[PDB]
């Protein structure tokens, strides 16, 4: 009954427009599979926009933006038909005008354009859109601060191209406040939001630590869904990805007793974030490193090296290899390293690692040698003991065989080490 | 030396095909309002 609704829409009766506006909704509402390919045949869309200016009544809009909605819910070539048909600055409006329903229904559509590619991401917030969205999260109804919040979501997501960080900063306050809710579902997208803010330069880190968001994220990884912790472990690691200062915001706010926990996840995904998190604690300075140390980190490390899954054992690698290059300033953290067995499984790495690893392990490899030579002269002695467990290990003829790799930089290295030490 | 360790996000984490299929666990980008 396509031809008879789309009639019904043209009407000039008022209560046959919203009738009609009302079947089509329904249609593309239902639970199988709605012809959105079929209404928009009927060239119905941009009668349904008009439904949505500012003197059209409440219900009218509400009902043609519920349409609009899952229109743009489908294809890009889909969601196109509704932008093209400039429903986004109508949505927008409504964001202002509309009563709680038409605002909830607004900024779902906004969220299903926005999501649809990078482009579409950006012309949403062109149209300015942040500010009365931002508005929305002074309304107490969950229903519209979790649609809102999945929304901001996805104004704040993509990387190719990071979206205009002069708009999406903004939402940080409103963020900040959004990570102290107690439904579950805002949790989630507030913590997505966050971690795709944190991902940046040094101003972008120093703007999320700026709204005393890192003391709650840190709280949020002994959530107990991993749903909430991932995407907060995530932000996190994000943070300690930035200078010295920025990172021991996070440690003051005791990221190292949190990580302890989350290195025997279940999650693989959150057992590698953690192990990358640390290798960017321990890419610090002394005090960072020596932190991570005295967090009784390094036994669980060098486990997760020894027998974790490739991806995650290379994180570890990282972890383990950047703080022997404290070891120059203090010679104790690698005797610690060293007595906690960490020669073996970096060794046996240089096999099955690729070149980037292979690099890393080497480097850590000749922090410990050059620790051991050194322990050598301050303590008269005949012989680098560090270099025996080496030998011991079959590290000596793992790292001899490394000088046969194509790359250069390896083989200096691994030429460099053997002359040196053996 | 003397250079930094540190690694943002897409350098590190290190890669597969797979984790950043399923680790693109991320709220769905687009959904339809149902009855």
């Amino acid at each position: 009954e396509l031809p008879q609704m789309t009639q019904q829409l043209n009407s000039d009766d008022m209560q046959e427009q919203l009738s009609a506006t009302v079947k089509f909704r329904q249609i593309l509402s239902r639970e199988h599979r709605p012809p959105i390919d079929v209404v928009i045949q009927a060239g119905v869309v941009p009668r349904l926009v008009e439904f949505m200016r500012e003197n059209q009544p409440e219900m009218l809009q509400l009902e043609a933006a519920w349409a609009l909605t899952n229109i743009a819910s489908g294809t890009s070539a889909q969601t196109k038909v509704v932008v093209d048909a400039d429903a986004v600055p109508l949505f927008i409006q409504l964001l202002y005008t509309g009563s709680v329903e038409v605002k909830e229904q607004a900024i779902w559509a906004l969220g299903n354009v926005a999501g649809d590619s990078t482009d579409y991401r950006d012309y949403v917030l062109q149209c300015n859109a942040m500010e009365p969205i931002l508005g929305l999260f002074n309304s107490n109804k969950p229903s519209l601060i979790r649609t809102a919040t999945w929304t901001l979501s996805n104004l704040c997501r993509g990387k190719k191209p990071q979206p205009d960080w002069s708009v999406v900063s903004q939402a940080l306050p409103t963020l900040a406040k959004l990570i102290y809710s107690m439904d579950t579902e805002t949790l989630v997208d507030a913590c997505w939001a966050i971690s795709y803010l944190s991902d940046g330069p040094q101003e972008a880190i120093q703007a999320v630590i700026d709204v005393r968001i890192p003391k709650r994220l840190v709280e949020l990884l002994s959530h107990e869904s991993t749903l909430v912790q991932t995407p907060a472990l995530r932000a996190v690691g994000n943070i300690v990805t930035g200078n010295d200062l920025q990172t021991q915001v996070v440690i003051n706010a005791g990221v190292l007793p949190a990580l302890r926990l989350l290195l025997s996840s279940p999650k693989e995904n959150i057992k590698k974030e953690a192990c990358w998190t640390i290798s960017n604690i321990t890419a610090g300075n002394t005090e960072q490193i020596q932190a991570v140390i005295d967090a009784n980190l390094i036994p669980p490390l060098v486990k997760l090296l020894e027998v974790a899954e490739y991806k995650t054992k290379k994180e570890a690698c990282w972890a383990i290899s950047n703080a022997s290059s404290g070891g120059l300033q203090r010679p104790d953290i690698i005797r610690y390293l060293v007595s906690q067995g960490c020669i073996k499984p970096l060794c046996d790495l240089l096999e099955i690692a690729d070149n980037r690893i292979i690099e890393v392990t080497l480097d850590a490899l000749e922090n410990i040698l050059k620790m051991g030579e050194a322990d050598k002269e301050a303590r008269g002695l005949n012989i680098n003991e560090n270099a025996d467990f080496i030998e011991k290990a079959g590290g000596m003829e793992k790292i001899f065989n490394c000088q046969q790799n194509e790359n250069d930089k390896i083989y200096e290295k691994a030429y460099k080490i053997i002359e040196t030490y053996f | 030396l003397g250079s930094t360790n540190k690694r943002k996000r897409e350098q590190i984490s290190t890669d597969n095909e797979a984790k950043m299929q399923i680790q693109e666990e991320k709220s769905p980008k687009k959904k339809r309002k149902k009855r």
